[PDB]
């Protein structure tokens, strides 16, 4: 077995500036292509106490934060602030009447309804409401933040299909707007309701402030950086095919889409009903079915897009069903489209190598195990100085069709870059390819929208 | 004046390369199988039958009536679970070695089961988790397994006993995966938890939050190595399977482990501190 | 809690004549309805052998078979023969031309197919074959007994002491769209094969001989008898689960009137409560099936029934209870009741004894009603079984007109429609016992296919 | 006529019960946050982030895993006695898990089947249970290892609410273990032979001994683990206006097959 340690992917920044790291990137060059004047509106909804937090924090932010820990200052970095060394080269401002308060009364009505899916039904009710309202009236936001004042979030989020999420929801109740939410803990100004909240909840700040205003830029519709090609030319489309199970009816399942492109947009379709192997499990697509769902999504990319790529790569975290290579096979002919590759991403491998010593193996470690594929997508950084990480890190297992066209080599430099398309975070060292990424999270909200309604295309809504 | 621009320096990997061990064992095969067609449907039908005769063994896989084995069925009780006159001992490539699913499946669950035999001195196996854990010796008693790691004898406590009560044993999914035409053991290691060494323990979580803390890089790497040695010693009636170990991985760059130990806060926290 | 130990139910046979043996009734008082020369052409499938077995089985019955086991003679009767004596009062005839051979080699090619579903299809296809044959050529056969040789049914049939296709459920689905019902028999004992796992190595003759001839009886599409109460229809709604495509479930009738006559009807594909599990119908799904079936039943009978009574084994949902109540209004049904049937209740009452409560007993817990169907039987004079027997508990739904001492004698009485023995303690009330029965077949009949509602096609 | 027993009993249980949210979605997530605390015990359910028990949860280590602001003693009634599908399971698996730890000394829960059993104390040992039947102290070889594979009386305690009251359901049954504690690797075997007990004066007897069980568990006894909180009551006898012929020992050539034979 032959290994090889890929080169962390390198990003292309403005004016053809490149760097492998977000942070470092914006700063040494800014954005992808910022406009003079560039604003982002933020529209905000929480109570007079966590909206004028949000205002302090803001201005903070503004002026710029020190490091919590310069002994790892890559990892670490100070945000430079929104004046004259801006990294996003964009304003970031709340405009006068584009905020809308929860009372003091409406917080009590949410937290006094005694049942957990009574309480989370209420709430979408109210925020959904008043994100309407915001979105339908004058104030014209770019992107809203929703910051909830503690005891709401402990309320509507669990600790550590039963029960309601309140996010889930939330995001399938307002899936038809246009402008996208925020969701926030009003005392640090991470994300909120996205994951279990710790009971006793109890610096990072500089590296919060990255990451907020990272992912309002993208929520606002603006490009950071693209993964820089191999060829100018040679432009690539990732098309990941995920699928998601119904709680109503008769728990069917649907297939989904998530097609992204090299500045790391992505469209979201949802597909016909799978057929499943056995008892319910194991979901699949018939051949006129996958045909039909990857025409459906080229259509959407054509449709955003102004170049047609040279190349679409499929990838799904089960295997290929013959049915569905023919299927795919069927569009990729019928698109033109010159080259195409179907790789079976695994997420849950049990294979691993170990070096010796406390340090787990680089990031972009990769062994060629005879026709499949070891990628660690997570390990040691270089960049970093450090494993930012704690447990070790298991790698994927990268399975590629015989259909494909490019090599094992290839497909696993192109997942280890899409890694580094991350709505969530500044800190490149992601485990899974935006495409793959997005099925569930996708998924989670679309469960809640009933099948056959038409849905938005547009990612930043289902972030 | 203003916020410093870094310059974004690093330390870069050594050129000079490191190896690495896989968690893989090559698994070598009889050159033939056992076939036959069974009267019952599938396995857990035919052993109210097969416990009726003596010397009863259960690394035997019947399927949609269907049997397989690399021992003879005829010479055990498995010839009361068979057709007899379906028996025949065929090239283990036509089983192991093709492109049906069921064929795959079958060959897994044989190994699994073979594999269990061969090791039943030391481990037992959970249904649940597909887990293969050391077996306890006595209630509330702990136990080593002493193993070879590259030329140095070493020992590990794989039933690990605590009372103020509950028994950590060193466990793995032993998993199986075909690479172009060899099938290999894959080893991947976590614990078991029981209240006595036997009884399940009733509530994992408490538990289950502590074996995080273990995994890190040397002591997963000492674990396969340890499984590596069972596997390997068990395969020496001859056992049916026996196992290789695999050439170490080769890496063009290394983790500049000896600078970070010096350089980064949180090189204490690669290492596993065992509570 | 109040107990009550209802009297074994009474049926009623020839010109009036009453028992409750469905034997003894036969024996004395003929079936209910006869006509004179009234005969049964029996076509026969099996190799040389089995067809020549088959007939001297056939011949012997006509002269008569002496009961093995006098100490219990209720229990193991003797059956009278074909003649003066014949309780049938039917003749049953192979005639010339209505055999069809296997032959040793088309057993051979069966038995040597390696992989057990291409043996099963390949069966399948060969007497299907042969089967369409005989019905579309001049025999004209009433009834076929497919009768193959041992090594056949050991090849077709598992053992014991979703995973494969069955031989007997594909075989009647494949033949559904047949008028001539199949009895398929061991060739030895000619008691019934390929219905349950059979034993891994292999006399009550005359037993055997009555639950042959029954079968033929009924399958012939003769009443040998009715349930002796205007007219109630007894309606049982089920589920099945299909294993290809999205594995749905589809919904099922069995519409049995009081001369056990069956008909069977397919509705809609099911709602499912969690992950693929608790079929049940929507309101208007269930108010389709149960207007579909008072249809067939009508468009049969030319009326319609007075009383309804519709059994399930698992819990009205409100919308099913709403959908029923749709249908029965709109076609103007007067009285009707909606009953669970528990049939996995682990509430047991036990008498100081080796032998279990008689068949027959009943407790009112409040609202709901234990019922024995098996146990101790005065006229067996033993408990027929083993094991001790489990009873049904029976919870009726407040949709309902009649008390649960009506409901639970009527589930009582309806377990001796038996299209399977002569042997009248039955747990199961007809129209819950056919559910499973068509659900087996019915998964391999691709939904949308129509299909008989002839129940004689799915016994 | 005759007289015959139902195999159930009377559950009674407390005039009030008490409710709060919590933190977390289920039980099995409170699990390690609890058992950091120490005063633990496991009789209540959370489900669907509300708590429930016949405790009250501010009094043990149960405080730090709900909301205790919002907990609140209620009238039984409120959860046990609706139609409330949640409050139907949320009440029977309280119930369940009341049992299980009223009957901790004789009894092991097993997650599969729902199952319980005598436990064994010694590994590869037989014991036996002495009980009362009617009013006479008998004994049973609750546990029963052959020399090896270990048989351990079982039953499968259902709960079933019949008008306005609560019964628990017992429905005898045997499980195989290989020493003791170990479950069977390949159980089917052994299985097999159980049928051959299902005879009505075994089970009856099984019946019996484990009324004897239950009600004990609920008994409060002076100088003797908190004391018990629910109670269970023994009903009238079945009264039968018909009766089977029993002394059939005469004329029954099968009479024999009615009764259980142990091998
Ligand atoms: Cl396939
Ligand atoms: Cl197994
Ligand atoms: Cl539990």
């Amino acid at each position: 077995f032959k290994a090889h340690v890929f080169d962390e992917p390198m990003l292309e920044f403005g004016d053809g500036g490149q760097h492998c790291d977000p942070r470092q990137g914006l700063r040494e060059h800014g954005p992808l292509q910022p406009r003079s004047g560039d604003v982002i509106r933020v529209g905000v909804i929480g109570t007079d106490d966590t909206v004028a937090g949000f205002t302090e924090f803001l201005a903070e932010t503004g002026r710029g934060i020190e490091s919590g820990n310069k002994q790892l200052i890559n990892l670490n970095p100070d945000f430079p602030g929104l004046g004259n060394q801006n990294p996003f080269r964009c304003k970031f401002e709340v405009p006068d009447g584009a905020t809308v308060t929860i009372s003091r009364r409406q917080v009590n009505d949410i937290t006094g309804i005694g049942r957990h899916d009574e309480a989370v039904r209420h709430a979408v009710e109210l925020i959904s409401s008043q994100l309407s309202a915001l979105v339908e009236g004058s104030a014209k936001p770019d992107v809203i933040v929703l910051a909830l004042p503690i005891p709401l979030i402990e309320k509507l989020v669990n600790a550590k299909g039963d029960m309601l999420n309140f996010r889930d929801l939330l995001k399938a109740k307002t899936l038809h707007l246009p402008v996208p939410t925020q969701i926030v803990w009003p005392d640090t100004w991470d994300d909120a309701a996205k994951i279990p909240r710790k009971i006793k909840r109890d610096q990072v700040k500089a590296t919060r402030a990255w990451n907020l205003l990272n992912a309002l830029f993208y929520k606002a519709g603006k490009v950071p950086w693209r993964l820089l090609p191999d060829q100018a030319e040679y432009r690539t489309s990732f098309l990941g095919i995920g699928f998601y199970r119904d709680l109503d009816g008769q728990q069917l399942w649907t297939s989904t889409a998530q097609m992204f492109d090299e500045r790391g947009r992505g469209l979201i379709l949802r597909g016909a009903r799978a057929q499943t192997e056995t008892r319910g499990r194991h979901p699949y697509l018939t051949a006129k079915d996958a045909e039909d769902l990857v025409v459906q999504s080229i259509a959407a990319y054509k449709a955003h897009h102004r170049h047609v790529p040279a190349r679409l790569v499929v990838l799904k975290t089960s295997r290929f069903r013959s049915e569905e290579a023919e299927g795919i096979d069927a569009a990729l002919g019928k698109s033109g489209i010159e080259m195409s590759d179907l790789v079976w991403v695994q997420e849950s491998s049990p294979i691993a190598i170990f070096r010796d010593g406390n340090y787990p193996v680089l990031r972009g470690t990769f062994v060629d195990l005879d026709g499949k594929g070891l990628l660690y997508t997570r390990g040691s950084v270089p960049f970093y100085g450090t494993f930012p990480g704690l447990r070790v890190p298991r790698p994927l297992l990268l399975v590629p069709h015989e259909n494909s066209d490019s090599t094992i080599l290839t497909l696993a430099k192109d997942v280890l870059a899409l890694t580094k398309v991350n709505w969530n975070t500044t800190q490149f060292d992601q485990k899974l390819p935006a495409p793959i990424k997005a099925a569930r999270e996708v998924g989670r909200i679309l469960k809640h929208v009933e099948f056959g309604t038409a849905v938005s295309s547009d990612f930043r809504r289902y972030t | 004046s203003g916020w410093e621009l870094q310059p974004g320096v690093f330390l870069p990997p050594l050129n000079k390369g490191e190896d690495a061990i896989i968690n893989l064992l090559r698994i070598r095969l009889p050159d033939e199988i056992f076939i036959s067609t069974s009267p019952f449907g599938s396995g857990r039908d035919a052993v109210p039958e097969l416990v009726k005769h003596g010397n009863v063994r259960f690394d035997w896989v019947i399927r949609k009536r269907r049997f397989v084995s690399f021992f003879d069925p005829r010479e055990y009780g498995t010839r009361a679970i068979v057709d007899l006159d379906q028996v025949e001992a065929v090239d283990t490539k036509l089983i192991a070695f093709n492109d049906e699913q069921d064929d795959l499946n079958d060959t897994m669950d044989l190994l699994r089961r073979t594999v269990e035999r061969q090791t039943a001195t030391q481990l037992s196996f959970l249904r649940k988790d597909r887990l293969f854990h050391f077996k306890a010796v006595g209630v509330g008693k702990s136990r080593s397994y002493r193993y070879m790691s590259n030329v140095n004898e070493t020992s590990a406590k794989v039933v690990s006993a605590y009372s103020s009560g509950y028994v950590r044993h060193h466990a793995a999914r032993l998993r199986f995966e075909r690479l172009a035409d060899e099938w290999f053991l894959v080893i991947d290691p976590d614990f078991h938890f029981t209240t006595d060494g036997f009884q399940p323990h009733r509530y994992p979580e408490a538990l289950l939050a502590g074996k995080k803390r273990l995994e890190r890089n040397a002591a997963v790497r000492g674990q396969v190595t340890m499984w590596q040695h069972l596997l390997v010693e068990s395969g020496k009636p001859a056992p049916l399977l026996q196992f290789e170990r695999l050439p170490v991985i080769q890496l063009s760059q290394a983790v500049p482990e000896s600078s970070w130990n010096r350089t980064d806060p949180r090189a204490k926290e690669m290492e596993a501190q065992d509570l």
